[PDB]
């Protein structure tokens, strides 16, 4: 029993582009004409500030530097002067029959994969995971920069069968916690429903509403764009910033990566926090890959030993592996 | 003698195979209905062979026709 | 020696030949270029042409130049691993500041 | 003595259309003519590392090192408006009929033999299995391919069309209709009559066929992605471009017509998993696997030779197999 050579897992908790549309609190469940958050260009003139190669005894170089500063353009979204309250929505369907591949070379392999997967589930349910989940959607992770120095955060979730809704929750951000996964009966209710959801019991479509207080005028944080050469300052050298028609917005897979962040088993620290789920769980911003492959704590090391071998690993390992099955992604050779 | 397909989508009916023929590789451009072959080019190992290939400018199915347009180069 | 002294031939054919440089689309990632391949003064110029470019020493074409040899010729990692690349990167980097070193008087 | 003929070519039947992709609301649903297409955007995108490793070069700098520089991309997406919820998709089929002359042929002893055959197997027993088939496939919703997956309710809605009327509406429930269970109908008898009448050349055959689905508001829909190939040339170009028609985003022809021929039940290693298309060597790609070997005796070629030349008949379903390659044309010979 070799491994598969091809092996794809498409992915479940498909969520979609957030957008965002700014108002007045307390006009607060009448949000629904609210003007939407543009993206505009304003000019920045910038000195210079890099890090020089010291002992420069030269001033004239410094002074010559300052003949010609930096003359840039920039995109910013603001709010509108006479409105202090972010709005962000976006939806989310949960999918379910998180353990068949899409694509998978060998029979024997894919059988026994699926008998280690459907062995885990009649084990134990998918409620560790959608505890965690609820957690993520309970406060505002998927409010990245725009979540920090806030009045107040609420987090509306309703969910849908028809043109209708069936059951409204109405959240507080602030008070749940953002490294200590507390218990709670909605999020045990809500964490039933995403539960259900990822079995295939069901049809699960949420729809996710954010309020933030940030200020009068204050600034936004949409997600930023890739910016080629071929353009000059007037042109945006700088600073794009993603949108959809006349609206600023966030991508998918940013609110993708706030959903997953579930791993609170590093073998490193766990003091921390929870950062997401990564086969080589790394994180890009510190720079750092945490479940170094030298370890035994890999995705794939774990995998190996575990379908192949029937060396169980415990039990919050295997959290990590069926979290890494619900993310999806090109495995194999 | 035969050891794998060098690309796993053949690009117009073409891809290189790769053969043995003792202490030295031989990969060959070849046609693949037909089975008749458009230049070759012989190395002593295959480390040699993915670490020439891995080197080639491009990725995917670009690297498969810079490599057929480098094998079954014009000699002269 | 022979790769980048034949590059200062190109831009000594494409110096003296073709004067004629004038506006056109694509002037943003051609335009390090432009000041590397420095043409004649326009006809039309007017006194803010000794500021527009004239402090333009643009060492930024031995940086792209030198990520065009890098993608060019294969740098081998067994190489790297041995001291091939040590001394390598010392004659590629002392060939590169010679380079530059003729292109410090490109204007001046 | 009658060998094959050395060029061999049948010209396909049931020839489908692109289907074009636009999106609406749901119950706004029978006054879907106006709806406003899906069209193809781009985003940038930055990856990380999670491909597999070897274990000849694998240190912990080094990967490190690798997340020192990532990579930036940028690809191309499409997705619902916001306030819509229903994925539309619409194409057309032709169905010629004919199905036994070929369009090529040296021999002319040999192309008696094989329309003989051929008028043998039609007036044995006629098309009603295989349109059977097709009209099962039309039922469902195989062409909405991964469109269909985690759906509310997929609605498909099929016309015959005359001249510019329709003579004949269809209205079936894609997700009660199974997806490996081939069980009769009254309305799908009908329309495989009129399937199989069209294949055996007794009129002309138009059908319109619209699809429904409830995805979810502003979700992603999936047309068919197109070919590029980085030659490690300038700019650093997209990695993944989507087809498209006049500002809409569409499917191919071929991949409808994929999901059409979806017959082959008769596999001789395994019928518990499930219809997969009908090819000579019958095989699956995303799988990578070939059934029906050569090496056996129920390859399509195996099949021709021993029930055209030496008039062995194999069993009815390998018959059903043998017309099936016939109705999706090929180059054939040698």
């Amino acid at each position: 029993l070799s491994t598969a050579s091809v092996l794809a897992f498409e992915r479940k908790l498909d969520p979609s582009d957030a957008l965002m549309s700014a108002g007045a609190w307390a006009q607060r469940d009448a949000s629904q004409e609210w003007p939407a958050v543009t993206v505009r260009e304003k000019s920045v003139r910038g000195t210079i500030s890099n890090r020089l190669k010291t002992k420069d005894r030269d001033p004239a170089k410094l002074d010559a530097s300052i003949q010609s500063p930096n003359l840039q353009t920039v995109d910013v979204a603001n709010l509108p002067s006479d409105a202090d309250t972010l709005k962000v929505r976006f939806t989310l369907r949960v999918l379910g029959g998180a353990g068949t591949p899409s694509a998978c070379n060998d029979a024997a392999y894919r059988d026994k994969l699926l008998q280690t997967v459907a062995t885990y589930v009649n084990d134990q349910g998918f409620a560790e995971l959608a505890r965690r989940y609820a957690h993520n959607l309970a406060n505002a992770r998927f409010l990245w920069r725009n979540r920090v120095g806030a009045e107040a955060v609420e987090v509306r979730i309703n969910h849908i069968r028809q043109g209708e809704v069936a059951r409204a929750w109405r959240f507080d951000a602030l008070a749940i916690g953002l490294r200590d996964f507390k218990a709670d009966a909605e999020l045990d209710a809500l964490a039933e429903l995403i539960a259900s959801g990822l079995s295939g019991s069901g049809h699960v479509l949420l729809e996710v509403v954010a309020f933030a207080r940030i200020g009068d005028g204050q600034e936004v944080f949409p997600s930023q764009e890739l910016i080629l050469d071929k353009g000059d300052k007037k042109g945006q050298k700088s600073k794009t910033l993603y949108s959809v028609r006349d609206a600023a917005a966030i991508h998918s897979q940013k609110i993708g990566n706030a959903l997953r962040t579930i791993d609170t088993w590093y073998p490193d620290e766990d003091g921390l926090g929870p950062i997401a789920v990564e086969p080589y769980g790394s994180v890009t911003s510190q720079g750092k890959a945490y479940r170094q492959p030298k370890q035994k704590l890999d995705f794939y090391t774990l995998l190996d030993n575990w379908v192949l071998r029937d060396e169980a690993p415990a039990v919050e390992q295997q959290h990590y592996v069926i979290a890494n099955l619900i993310r999806g992604g090109v495995f194999g050779e | 003698k035969f050891i794998k397909y060098l690309s796993t989508a053949h690009l117009n009916y073409m891809n290189i195979a790769v053969y043995e023929n003792g202490s030295k590789i031989k990969a060959r451009v070849e046609n693949v209905v037909n089975g008749k072959s458009v230049g070759a080019r012989d190395f002593d190992s295959t480390e040699q062979l993915e670490s020439w290939f891995y080197g080639l400018p491009g990725s995917g199915l670009g690297r498969i026709e810079n490599a057929m347009n480098e094998i079954s180069r014009r000699e002269n | 020696a022979q790769i980048c002294d034949e590059a200062l031939q190109y831009a000594a054919r494409l110096r003296e030949l073709e004067p004629g440089w004038s506006a056109t689309p694509g002037c943003q990632l051609h335009d390090a270029e432009q000041l590397w391949l420095d043409p004649l003064r326009a006809q039309t110029d007017e006194t803010f042409l000794q500021r527009r470019l004239r402090g333009d020493w643009p060492a930024e074409v031995g940086n792209r130049f030198a990520n065009w040899l890098n993608r060019a010729v294969s740098s081998d990692s067994q190489i790297l691993g041995s001291p091939e690349a040590a001394q390598w990167s010392q004659e590629l980097s002392k060939e590169l500041t010679m380079f530059k070193e003729i292109l410090e008087d490109e204007r001046d």
